[PDB]
């Protein structure tokens, strides 16, 4: 069916997750408890539902997802909190160590002795699981820990499963905030080793969102809970073509396949354009032209970018929300009757629209807005390589002062990997630059 | 196009002769041990080209390693069908009667070009089909060399031939039984 | 997911009308109504219907 | 950039008595130097290039982006002095299809990585004084299975002891060679 | 000339967003030379 | 040269700038 | 359809539109919710009031006017008010700075910073209206901090829309009170800055209301509330002809042809005829023919220029009530044979006629009377001429002692403005002076 798994990392990686499996009960209304109301959903465990929580006859619905850390801090605190008696027990795996931001740490020290139990769940998570699309995975570029264990999980999955599309979201590293230096080095590694097996990769950055929270939120001190509240909205914004339906549906194959031109380049960018207050919202209107206007407004836009400097290569939008199709493709042809906006030659069409009518979800004691219409915008460009160029230009003097070296040698690497990498990203912002070219 | 530029950068080492009216070619090095297949199509481009003085290469030697190369076109085929039908697109009289000209000899060439040519006749023909009749001295009449080509053709395609040529062509008779 | 036709010209099954122990024709297969659920006869007895 | 030239006979691009050799050679300096020193072996003036990374400090060809290389001659030979250290080395062609391709021998490289756009290939050899040989159209043909056509570019790092880089159509005997091709110790 | 919030928003900022952080409302939209630089 | 237009004597410079004048007795009335 | 924008500039120019939407409400029936009642009114914004208010399917009536302002005072205290919940909240635009009467000062030391958030909301705005025929400017000509700041930001909009009309309303210069001395400067600045894309601009003085509000209307000791309640009562007397329908009907299209003559000159009087305290409406009558006389009295005018001191060119009257084409064309014909008004002789007619049905409306808490027969007069003529002679030699005086100049050099300007704005102002009086003689 339309089913698959949830798979988190980090115990930056896991709050979001938190925060998206509350959203996930919040809209089918499964209480914190574990069953309905007296109102009746449950039986075989089949209907929207079957597809993200197994309700088997048990009456309790076990959501397909697991959560793993090496820092037991946040998964026992995860373990004692309100939602335990929904989490299956031992789907919430705990190391006794941290990574020290060592990326090999991660990678060859530890993970050696807990891919078995991991890979073992997973498993037996398939003989379940029916038609299994795939895997939503959870994680960050700069993982503090969980870097090089997901890079090494991911390539595992690969060798094993090579007939099915892998969908991933990485909080991508703050361009001139630094949280720590080993940043760019467990970054680069990560990126050499998954962009030749990672299949649709979306990159999210947490100054914008934070600028977007003070610009038109209006709050001034905004949280992980509200950011992650926003992230999780997302990504129920898009599972929402898979659970109901609308005019058409789309599906993450379409997603990958007409958003990806070629190998290699699949890192589109993410936007949400109705961010409001309540209060906004309540006495202000919303309609299809305005709200597409903001999807393509330079604020709205998650990727420190410029759009200007970049040039359109492919888009897809989906719209959850009452919607009618004219108005959509009237405001869409007046955007390709605009001129500033740079597509390229290849493309004349280059739109990928999805319609799905249920609202989206509303949560209690939430910033956001009784929202009517809404539309989630994925874009691929080619303005991103300069993020690229930043990085490199960060990376290349602290290497050539090679500073903390001593602990990857020590643990046991080499300067290889540095090597392979360096030129993995120069061939990337190159071949970008290419293609740029008509 | 490409094949002018290929030359013009230069790997064909072919040489000429030349007098005050009419025509004659050399060359340098021989063909049968150079090839066939990585340059007969790359070649037969000058078709396509019309431009002095490519097309007195491309006229000529087209018909020179089909008198010299016999039975070595079994595989190229497909190949050589693409500059056929570009420059059937092209449409210029001038260069689709030489076509004719040297297409009437690639078909009395050799053996067992229609029996492979048979999955090969929906592209080549139903331009000609059109070119029926839009209209001595030196060969000029469009719709001549169409019927001339017509019947060198069908009798030695075979046997259902006739029948898919006429499929293309309402007008198109026997040469056989009639 | 759609609206449904009481009689011909174009109306609306409006709760208005539904009660316990009502039948309906929809669409030609006609159902009985048996019983309903909490919030359903608390908010159907606030509106007062008997 | 001289397609007018002959790709007939051979074509050295750099030669290190050259006066000033480094017109179409792009240079990016990067925590390191570009030194013109005589051997001992030679006895004889050749480049250094060297650089603390290597992905900083390389050199091109040609000096113009804007421009290509256009030659057709598949065969390279380049003489390189093994300086124990890591040096890399990219060319870029245009194939039957038209559509570009880089090559990439790395000294590094640990495997043998095909990507659509490019190849890579390890690089292990002996010390001192030694040759470098490839066929475009050879190592194209097992790749992609297309037909090298044309080059359009090259580029060479850091980390290596340089007399000459040339060009040849074919794979060229011993005798042939002129003098200074006839190296000597 | 300009129609609407779109060509305001995409012509006028000089707000290069990967630059500036930090930053707010008013500062986020400033025209140029349109307006006297 | 601009030549400077007559500043027009629609009264005013003969009515209104004498009236705002006659119509006054103040630096009298808060004593000497 | 039918429909125009407003913008209130100026600390003082902000109470005036205040009261104008407080009356508003009433005669359309809204209530300071902004909802009306059960019965069946509320769409996208589409009915009676559509001329002014945008209900959206939130069935909120939305005024279409922006408050702007450089003081946080008057904005916030109105935002505290009981109209807060209406208004769309940054539609008060704030400022943290005041500009103490310097035109210059607004109008390049901060002026830039802020005229990029009104024309956003300008053009967000003119997006989803539909026919948008034309503005209605609030300002100030001695500004507080209203000169520059009008003055620009009607530029931008002057060089960006040359395809609608403009309004331009406020209180003039007082002829006699100096509530602010660099009156003068900003005064004759502004009137330079305008007068070469000002479309129509009305001028009235309080001191003259001051005088009517003493002479009938029986009040002694008067205050804003009473004077904008007045101002507001023509606003509303202008734009019934675009809220109800009549017999005819004109349009600001018709006034913007059939009153000015010539480009320049197109700044007139008007004047509200049926002026009256509750208990003389109760004890006498009014009708066509007096209350005709009593708008083309003299005194009742509300700028400090006597009629027989000119001549006129030509006059609109607009009769809100109920009227007949009989007796009002009856009732001029008597004024033209009447021999006191001096028409010249260009246009032997002048009279440009209109009606409306629907009565004038009595504000709660009011001091209006109960009034079934109003009449709104317009005209354009000589006598205008006083107050620009009565402000020009003040303003020569204090040029010709230089003080505050230093004011002004010291925010960097220079004099030859100033020099200019003199004969520009001198122009424009030889332009009055050969069209008044014949
Ligand atoms: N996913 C996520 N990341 C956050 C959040 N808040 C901050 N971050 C960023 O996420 C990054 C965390 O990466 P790491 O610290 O390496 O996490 P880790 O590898 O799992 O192990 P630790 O270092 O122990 O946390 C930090 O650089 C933060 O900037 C959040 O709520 N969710
Ligand atoms: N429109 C209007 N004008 C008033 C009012 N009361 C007095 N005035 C006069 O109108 C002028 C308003 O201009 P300003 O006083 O400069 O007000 P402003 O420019 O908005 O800002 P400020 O510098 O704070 O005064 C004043 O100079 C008064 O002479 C009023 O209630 N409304």
């Amino acid at each position: 069916m339309r089913e698959c798994i949830s798979i988190h990392v980090g115990q930056a990686g896991v709050q979001i997750g938190n925060a998206c499996w509350e959203l996930y009960c919040l809209e089918h209304g499964i209480q914190p408890d574990g069953q309905m109301p007296s109102d009746k959903t449950i039986g075989g465990g089949d209907d929207s539902f079957n597809t993200f929580f197994s309700e088997t006859g048990a009456g309790k619905h076990v959501p397909r997802a697991v959560f793993v850390d090496l820092e037991p801090t946040v998964v026992d605190e995860v373990r004692t909190g309100t939602y335990r008696q929904l989490f299956h027990p031992e789907q919430l795996i705990t190391g006794k160590e941290d990574a020290a931001n060592n990326y090999a740490r991660g990678h060859y020290t530890i993970g050696k002795e807990i891919v078995d139990l991991v890979l073992d769940r997973i498993r037996k998570l398939a003989d379940l699981c029916t038609g299994l699309q795939g895997f939503l995975i959870f994680h960050s570029f700069g993982g503090g820990t969980g870097s090089g264990f997901a890079s090494l999980l991911m390539e595992r999955l690969s060798v094993d499963y090579g007939k099915k599309s892998k969908l991933e979201f990485a909080i991508y590293p703050a361009p001139q905030v630094s949280t720590a230096v080993v940043e760019p080095y467990n970054s680069i590694l990560t990126t050499h080793t998954t962009l030749e097996h990672s299949d649709c990769a979306f990159m999210v950055d947490n100054e914008a969102i934070y600028d977007i929270c003070r610009r038109n939120l209006d709050i001034e001190r905004p949280t992980y809970t509200n950011l992650n509240r926003l992230i999780g909205q997302i990504v129920s914004s898009i599972t929402a073509s898979l659970r109901f339906d609308g005019a058409l549906n789309v599906d993450l194959t379409e997603f990958q396949t007409n958003l990806v031109p070629y190998p290699r380049i699949h890192f589109p960018l993410a936007t949400y354009a109705p961010v409001i207050s309540a209060e906004k919202a309540y006495h202000e209107q919303l309609s299809v032209a305005e709200i597409t206007n903001a999807c393509f407004e330079p604020a709205n836009q998650m990727v420190k970018c410029d759009p200007r400097h970049g040039k359109y290569m492919a888009c897809c939008m989906l719209y959850r929300g009452d919607v009618v199709p004219k108005d959509v493709n009237a405001a869409i042809a007046t955007i390709k009757t605009k001129r500033t906006i740079q597509f390229v030659d290849w493309c004349p069409t280059g739109f990928k629209v999805g319609i799905n009518y249920q609202p989206p979800t509303v949560v209690p004691g939430g910033d956001l807005a009784k929202v009517q219409r809404a539309v989630c915008m994925l874009s691929n460009t080619t303005a991103i390589a300069e993020a690229w160029a930043r990085l490199d230009h960060k990376f290349d003097l602290m290497y050539a002062k090679r500073a903390f070296v001593h602990w990857y040698v020590g643990e046991g690497m080499e300067e290889g990997e540095f090597s392979e990498a360096r030129e993995d990203l120069a061939a990337l912002e190159k071949d970008y630059e290419e293609v740029g070219v008509d | 196009t490409t094949f002018r530029k290929c030359y013009e950068r230069g790997d064909f080492p072919i040489a000429l002769e030349h007098d005050s009216k009419g025509n004659k070619i050399a060359w340098k090095v021989e063909i049968e041990k150079l090839d066939y297949h990585h340059y007969l199509p790359l070649f037969f481009d000058g078709l396509s080209e019309m431009t002095f003085p490519y097309e007195f290469f491309a006229r000529r030697g087209i018909h020179d390693m089909l008198e010299h190369g016999g039975n070595k076109i079994l595989p190229v085929i497909p190949q050589l069908i693409i500059p056929i039908k570009n420059a059937l697109n092209l449409r210029n009289r001038q260069i689709i009667c030489v076509t004719l000209k040297v297409l009437q000899h690639l078909v009395v060439s050799s053996e067992m070009v229609g029996e492979a040519l048979l999955p090969y006749y929906r592209q080549i023909l139903p331009i000609l089909n059109i070119f029926k009749n839009m209209n001595q001295q030196k060969r000029e009449n469009i719709g001549d060399l169409i019927q001339e080509t017509l019947e060198a053709f069908e009798r030695y395609g075979g046997e259902d031939a006739f029948i898919n040529i006429k499929y293309m062509v309402p007008t198109y008779e026997s040469c056989l039984l009639n | 997911r759609q609206r449904f036709t009481k009689n011909d010209m174009g109306d609306h099954y409006h709760w208005k009308d539904l009660n316990r122990g009502i039948n309906l024709t929809v669409y030609g297969k006609t159902f009985r109504i048996v019983d309903c659920d909490r919030f359903t006869q608390d908010f159907l007895e606030s509106q007062g219907i008997e | 950039m001289f397609k007018n030239t002959f790709q007939s006979g051979f074509l050295s691009i750099l030669y290190s008595i050259g006066s000033k050799p480094l017109q179409i050679w792009d240079k990016k300096v990067r925590n390191g130097h570009i030194k013109r020193i005589t051997d001992n072996d030679i006895q004889s003036l050749v480049l250094e290039i060297e650089g603390t990374n290597v992905s900083t400090t390389y050199i091109t060809c040609p000096a113009d982006p804007k421009k290509t290389l256009g030659i057709k001659l598949p065969f390279l030979v380049m003489i390189i002095k093994n300086l124990k250290k890591y040096f890399t080395f990219e060319v870029q062609v245009l194939d039957d299809k038209n559509v570009r391709r880089r090559f990439r021998a790395s000294n590094y490289q640990s495997t043998t990585r095909v990507k659509p756009f490019i190849c890579t290939m390890p690089m292990r050899l002996d010390d001192g004084w030694n040759q470098i040989q490839f066929n475009l159209s050879d190592f194209t043909r097992r790749a992609y299975g297309t037909n090298y056509i044309e080059t359009l570019r090259v580029q060479i790092h850091a980390n290596c002891r340089i007399r000459r880089v040339y060009f040849s159509d074919r794979l060229y005997s011993e005798d042939e060679l002129p003098a200074e091709f006839k190296l000597y110790l | 000339k300009i129609p609407k919030d779109d060509l305001d928003f995409r012509l006028a900022t000089l707000y290069n967003h990967h630059t500036g952080a930090f930053k707010n409302k008013t500062e986020i939209l400033l025209h140029q030379e349109t307006i006297e630089d | 040269e601009p030549p400077q237009h007559p500043r027009y004597t629609s009264l005013f410079r003969a009515t209104i700038k004498n009236d705002m004048k006659k119509f006054k007795t103040a630096m009298k009335t808060m004593g000497p």
